């Protein structure tokens, strides 16, 4: 019952040891048993997922007993209970992505209003805490909102999100204009 | 049961300088016993192809061959780079005889229907092992043994999908892989009898999954070793495309191909990827000679998708392979020393 | 291509003395070497296989060890009948043999007794001329033979011959024979023939003038 | 037992074939092997080759372009061809058994045969005397002796007195010569008290010419 946060278009990584430091044969699968990604020998296998072009692992970790495995261009429908079989054990891992997506994407005025929307999964409840460029904190659950928005709170927000006790930082450009 | 360094046997020619030769001769010994095996009447012994200490001895000496013979250009292994000569030589394996010293015995199973584990109620004894090729390739088992009644298939768990289907035919198939004189080549499997070989295999995957429609599809991904029929044929690697031969559904007809024989794509890399351990290889330009090979189909290796939710409707299976150790077990799942 | 090298090549060794002859290979060949008996003028004989599996027949003075590269084959106590020239196999690849270690009888050092011999007036008849230098009964075997015509060091252009050792004291005999043409046994002066030998103290010269 | 006989010619010219025969007596060729091995004079032992009873041979790399082995399974006897034969071929061809693993090493073995190649034409010793003299006389010891010199093929025998005289004779093995000829010196020590009143006399004998030759040495 381990928890993982990944990011929208980002790259995670989930990782796989085994007792030895000896490259053996490993497999990756999902809650519906779905095989992912494994190996035969030295070789690379990729299973019948929608994780396949998306997929891969580090090769050159294999013999220190490590077998990875890397998501890139992570996407809310990757969320889902991955499970590693190596050794006749099992290690088990979920991952969690959100996102977060600000009201407009145009320039913003001083004085107007910043809604900020967290899109999470069935059966999550987080906790978004955002921090401005000058300061300004904000805290709440699904939606977040501020009244106004000052001269100094244009640049980059800090938004952080809490899911079981872990936490994934989110980045937002906001322009407040002059 | 033990487990002790067991020798080997070959009819290698010390006046050939060919690799397997070369090595045979100077590693084995021309052999052997006569005439026959002690038969055990009325005893039956427990067998497990899927952890026999034979294969593991036989795949480190397998790799023992391919580190003096084909000499790489460059060596990538754990961030390490090492260039050297890669003198072209002949390259044809040899058949095998793996013995056991004095002191233990090899029981051998007579049964011609044995998936490799379980009871076999026909065992018997015998000095050293049948004719062995070391046979290096993936999705299709070359030059091994044929079935002496029906085909068989073997997995050390059918229900895990992860694990491999090791597929034994009692007929082989021809494939004729030749390379014209560009540097491309392309492989010939007759399609009428591919077509029934298909057949057998689907009615005995239909068998063991109760009640199912088999379809085979290419590749899943991964690796070009994986993904297409890699082997090797006179010193050089060869990639060829199997897409044509594993797309057929079963189930009352489909798609059915023609074209009297099927070609496939094929051609030969320089920089693989080492079936040895992690690492690359990359080695020599492809010889301006020409390189013909005809090769003999005799086993198959498999891997099922399925699982997932809500009942069945079909399986499917694509071309697998790898781990070069389910290439030994083909030929050793019916030995135990 | 694996080399068998033996060493010593010549041992030296009282009887009931014990000797030890060794045989080392340039590539790993773990247990495949045999060991034979070879007298002059007969066939080898196969003392010990395996490496240090002793066939059937053997006495247990001899015995046999080692594995990959150095191999060893001991004898407890010698015997008369024992003293012959042992050869080491690599039984598998191109089963290549040793040079071989001849074991011979020791003795007391004995000063060669050295002669020389002018080449015979029929002999120059036909056109050639042999010089013959003889170092009679002389022990050990080695020893030096250099040729001098006027001072000047030969080379290519001699013979030697030993014999085996004498049944009785145990000696050897080596001759030397200088071969020349009509016209360049004709052209010189002096004829000498140095002898070097542990036995001596110093080397011995033997010459004549033609 | 099982004693391994060997028959052939062993005198042979360049270009020339060589073929022996080995004849097992006491054991059948089945469920054995036959190999033959050389050895060059005062050279390592060569493993020529083996037939199997089935018909397939194991030649030498550098041997396989000549060597032929073949099996007469009707008089259990194997033979062993050698197109081509050179001077690099005269040696000591032995042939013996080979079992089955793990049993491999070579026995039993045969007598071997000696084989030499020469171009050299039959020819008779010239026997030239060595005349003792003063300067020779070692401790009261002259020494004297025959040349046999320019003689083919091997061998030759020398005898001293018509055999009364064997003590301190040394008859040193035959050389080749770059003539393609052989040479060999017998001498022997005798007190030098005795050179004046005892006679000296060898008896040189080739019978490939039919030469016998009685000379008497005669100091000087
Ligand atoms: C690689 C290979 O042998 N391909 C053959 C090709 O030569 C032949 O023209 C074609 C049609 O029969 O069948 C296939
Ligand atoms: C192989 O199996 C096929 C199909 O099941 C069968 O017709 C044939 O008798 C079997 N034998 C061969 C020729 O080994
Ligand atoms: C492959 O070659 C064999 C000859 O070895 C030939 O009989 C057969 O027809 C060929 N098969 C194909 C599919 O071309
Ligand atoms: C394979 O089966 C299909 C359907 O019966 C058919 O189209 C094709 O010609 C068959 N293959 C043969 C003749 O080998
Ligand atoms: C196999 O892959 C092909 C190509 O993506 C697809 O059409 C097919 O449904 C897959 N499954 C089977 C059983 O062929
Ligand atoms: C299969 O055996 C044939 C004949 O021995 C040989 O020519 C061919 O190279 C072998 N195939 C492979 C892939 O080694
Ligand atoms: C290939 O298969 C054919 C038919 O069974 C057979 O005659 C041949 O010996 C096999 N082996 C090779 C190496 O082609
Ligand atoms: C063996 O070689 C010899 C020498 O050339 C020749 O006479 C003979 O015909 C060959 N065959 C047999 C059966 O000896």
């Amino acid at each position: 019952k381990k928890v993982v946060l990944g990011k929208k278009g980002d790259t995670v990584e989930l990782t796989c040891t085994a007792s030895q430091k000896k490259s053996i044969q490993f497999h990756w699968k999902n809650s519906n048993q779905i095989k992912i990604l494994g190996n035969q020998g030295s070789f690379l296998t990729k299973g019948p997922s929608k994780l396949n072009d998306r997929a891969d692992s580090r090769r050159s970790l294999w013999d220190q007993g490590n077998f990875p495995l890397i998501i890139k261009n992570l996407k809310i429908e990757d969320s889902d209970t991955y499970i590693c079989e190596v050794e006749d054990q099992k290690e088990e891992v979920q991952l969690l992505v959100f996102g977060l997506t600000a009201n407009s994407d145009t320039h913003l005025l001083q004085g107007q209003s910043l809604t900020l929307t967290l899109e999470s999964p069935p059966g999550s409840s987080p906790s978004v805490q955002c921090r401005s460029p000058r300061g300004k904190n904000i805290q709440g659950g699904k939606t977040l909102s501020v009244s106004q928005l000052e001269l100094q709170d244009s640049g980059t927000w800090t938004c952080t999100v809490l899911q079981n006790q872990k936490k994934v930082e989110f980045k937002i450009d906001i322009v407040v204009l002059a | 049961e033990a487990t002790t360094t067991l020798f080997c046997a070959s009819d290698a020619k010390a006046y050939d300088t060919e690799v397997h030769n070369v090595w045979a001769t100077h590693a084995c010994v021309p052999t052997d016993p006569n005439p026959q095996e002690v038969v055990l009447g009325n005893v039956t012994e427990n067998f497990n192809m899927w952890k026999n200490n034979m294969v593991d001895q036989m795949h480190e000496d397998i790799i023992s061959l391919w580190d003096e013979s084909l000499k790489p250009c460059v060596k990538l292994t754990g961030g390490s780079v090492i260039t050297q000569a890669c003198p072209k030589v002949s390259f044809q394996p040899i058949p095998i005889h793996y013995c056991v010293p004095a002191g233990f015995a090899i029981l051998k199973c007579n049964n011609k229907t044995f998936n490799g584990s379980g009871p076999c109620t026909n065992v018997s004894t015998v000095q050293c092992t049948h004719g062995i090729r070391p046979v290096v390739s993936t999705q299709l088992l070359l030059n091994g043994s044929l079935a002496e009644e029906d085909i068989v298939i073997r997995s050390e768990d059918f229900t895990d999908n992860v694990k491999t289907i090791i597929v034994q035919l009692n007929e082989s198939v021809v494939i004729n892989c030749t390379r014209p004189n560009i540097r491309q080549a392309h492989c010939n499997i007759s399609r009428a009898k591919w077509n029934n070989t298909l057949q057998q295999i689907v009615i005995k995957l239909r068998e063991k999954f109760r009640n199912k429609t088999i379809a085979f599809n290419q590749s899943s991904g991964g690796d070009p070793e994986i993904v297409m029929h890699s082997f090797n044929c006179g010193g050089e690697f060869f990639y060829c495309n199997t897409a044509q031969l594993f797309n057929s559904t079963w189930n009352v007809t489909n798609g059915t191909e023609g074209n009297d024989i099927i070609t496939l794509q094929c051609r030969i890399k320089q920089i693989i990827n080492m079936w040895q351990k992690v690492g690359k290889a990359m080695y020599a330009p492809p010889i301006t000679g020409q390189i013909r090979c005809s090769s003999n189909i005799t086993g198959l290796l498999l891997t099922r998708d399925g699982g997932n939710s809500t009942e069945t409707e079909t399986e499917i299976f694509r071309p697998g392979g790898g781990d070069m150790r389910d290439n030994w077990r083909s030929e050793l799942y019916k030995y135990k020393v | 291509d694996i080399q068998m090298t033996q060493s010593p090549s010549f041992v030296s060794a009282s009887v009931g003395d014990r000797v030890t002859i060794t045989c080392r290979a340039s590539q790993g060949i773990s247990s495949y070497l045999a060991w034979y008996q070879q007298k002059p003028g007969k066939a080898p004989k196969l003392v010990i296989y395996a490496a240090s599996t002793l066939q059937s027949g053997v006495p247990s003075r001899f015995s046999g060890s080692g594995s990959g590269t150095e191999f060893t084959l001991t004898i407890s106590s010698l015997q008369p009948e024992d003293f012959a020239t042992y050869y080491c196999q690599h039984l598998i690849g191109l089963r290549s043999f040793g040079q071989g270690t001849k074991l011979e009888i020791k003795r007391t050092v004995a000063a060669p007794s050295v002669f020389i011999f002018p080449p015979s007036d029929e002999q120059l008849k036909s056109g050639t001329a042999s010089v013959v230098c003889l170092l009679n009964n002389f022990y050990p075997r080695e020893a030096k033979v250099q040729w001098k015509v006027d001072n000047a060091l030969q080379s290519g252009n001699s013979q030697e011959s030993v014999t085996e050792q004498d049944s009785k004291d145990s000696t050897y005999s080596l001759s030397s024979t200088l071969t020349l043409s009509k016209a360049d046994y004709e052209k010189h002066k002096v004829y000498a023939c140095e002898v070097t030998h542990q036995g001596l103290s110093s080397p011995v010269t033997k010459s004549f003038n033609r | 037992q099982v004693q391994l006989q060997q028959w052939g010619a062993g005198l042979l010219k360049p270009s020339e074939t060589l073929s022996l025969t080995c004849g097992v007596y006491g054991e059948s060729l089945s469920g054995h092997y036959w190999s033959w091995v050389r050895q060059p004079p005062g050279k390592r032992l060569e493993w020529i080759g083996e037939i199997k009873h089935n018909g397939s041979p194991n030649y030498h790399p550098s041997l396989k372009s000549r060597v032929t082995i073949s099996l007469d399974m009707s008089k259990n006897q194997f033979s062993l061809n050698l197109t081509s034969v050179t001077a690099a071929d005269t040696a000591v061809y032995f042939c013996a058994r080979r079992s089955n693993w793990p049993y491999l090493p070579f026995d039993p073995w045969g007598q071997g045969t000696l084989v030499t190649v020469s171009s050299a034409s039959t020819k008779g010793p010239s026997v030239f005397p060595l005349a003792p003299s003063s300067k020779s006389t070692s401790g009261g010891t002259a020494a004297l002796g025959c040349l046999v010199k320019d003689y083919f093929p091997e061998p030759v025998t020398v005898s001293w007195n018509s055999g009364a005289l064997t003590s301190g004779v040394h008859t040193f093995p035959a050389v080749l010569q770059s003539s393609g000829l052989y040479s060999l010196s017998s001498v022997v020590t005798v007190p030098s008290s005795s050179l004046g009143t005892q006679t000296y006399i060898c008896n040189v004998n080739h019978k490939p010419s039919n030469t016998k030759v009685d000379k008497k040495v005669e100091p000087k």
